[PDB]
């Protein structure tokens, strides 16, 4: 299906530097909406993006009234999950969240998620059911047991299904200029020697949007997984990202090798050589 | 919009 | 169990002597989040240098990019210089504008 919506929630503990601080992000497929932080001079929710700062008044008092309130229990959880994992109060720790929900082209929720992580770990995740919790530990368990009892999933899933779908529908209309359109990678490959005998070909895909995009040498029509040299993708700081895919290849040999691009922006896949 | 819940969920 | 970053350094668009442009240092794969990111001119350390609000991948590790503008010339030399808990001490990854 067509777009998601995720909110990125980080609370990191620092004793002797003040309280837990509290960063919040959300976004809408690979665009960035808005961010709170906690350590700000004035922490409020603020809008990242052109789209979303048409929300009036009541939106951002809300949003933000919402983030201070939950900086103040992810503060709580840092201290809770130290007693659940016997940790002394002088360490630094951290406890990340995502959550959100993934809607197809008829706006339809797909799947929704809520996970939750300790010091980079799995902690607790809904399940696709969005009525069940798979717990990674026995400290997670005791959680699993509270959220159970509380019946927390049940609200989980009316967020996930109503208002998550909702406000992401609203928010992919008010900034359908940039949301529903893909900016297709501007595609090359260059040539580097190394030695009389060797070269580099390196196949660049460059200034596209969304960032999910795949990249491939051949050699004769064989892909060359093992032997690809593949950067992760990069945001260039303009919306877009840029990605790289490079082989070593015998001196003579270039002509070979095929670079392969997909991505959505493309009414079809592309092949390049030098 | 984000998620927000009449009592926030403790660990 | 902690996780050292990994660093790009890499401009905005095409590099052209003279054109003004973003020097672009991605720091990504690190946990936990506290990190420190200079951009460098010549050795130096570029005094406006503004960052990205912390978020992170579905494996749990953060992500930064750390951005500037600059008018990349023949002889200047750039480079981007991270520590990080998991470092004993700073690296230093040089621009290369075929990267």
């Amino acid at each position: 299906g067509s777009h998601s919506m995720r909110y990125f929630y980080t609370a990191m503990s620092r004793p002797g530097r003040g309280e837990p601080r509290f960063i919040a992000v959300g976004y809408v497929d690979d665009t960035q909406f808005v961010r709170f932080d906690s350590d700000a001079a004035s922490p409020r929710m603020a809008p990242r993006a052109p789209w979303i700062e048409q929300e009036g008044p009541e939106y951002w008092d809300g949003e933000t009234r919402n983030m201070k309130a939950s900086a103040q229990t992810y503060r709580e959880n840092l201290r809770i999950a130290l007693r659940y994992y016997n940790q002394s109060e002088a360490g630094s720790h951290i406890i990340q969240v995502m959550y959100g929900c993934d809607v197809g082209p008829d706006g339809r929720l797909l799947r929704g998620h809520d996970q939750s992580a300790y010091d980079g770990k799995d902690y607790i995740a809904l399940n696709e059911d969005l009525s069940s919790w798979t717990a990674a530990d026995t400290a997670a368990q005791i959680t699993q047991r509270k959220w159970e009892a509380a019946r927390v999933a049940e609200q989980l899933r009316a967020y996930l299904e109503g208002l998550c779908v909702e406000w992401l529908r609203r928010y992919l209309e008010n900034g359908k200029e940039t949301l529903q359109r893909a900016d297709p990678p501007k595609t090359h490959v260059t040539h580097h020697p190394i030695s009389d005998h060797e070269a580099t070909l390196r196949c660049w895909a460059l200034g596209f949007y969304p960032a999910e995009i795949t990249l491939t040498w051949q050699r004769d029509g064989e892909d060359q997984t093992q032997d690809t040299e593949l950067v992760e993708t990069r945001p260039a700081g303009d919306r877009t990202f840029q990605k790289w895919a490079a082989v070593v290849v015998p001196s003579g040999e270039e002509q070979r090798y095929t670079c392969h691009v997909q991505h959505e922006g493309l009414p079809k896949p592309l092949t390049l050589r030098w | 919009k984000a998620f927000s819940p009449e009592v926030i969920p403790m660990f | 169990i902690q996780r050292t970053p990994k660093i790009q350094v890499y401009s905005r668009h095409p590099a052209e002597n003279g054109k003004s442009n973003f020097l672009n240092c991605y720091v990504s794969g690190f946990h936990p989040s506290d990190i420190e990111v200079d951009l460098l001119k010549n050795g130096e350390r570029i005094e406006k240098v503004e960052h990205s609000d912390l978020s992170f991948s579905k494996d749990w590790s953060f992500y930064l990019l750390y951005y500037t503008e600059f008018t990349p010339t023949e002889k200047d030399e750039y480079a981007c210089r991270v520590n990080h808990v998991t470092l004993s001490q700073p690296k230093i990854v040089k621009w290369d504008r075929d990267m």
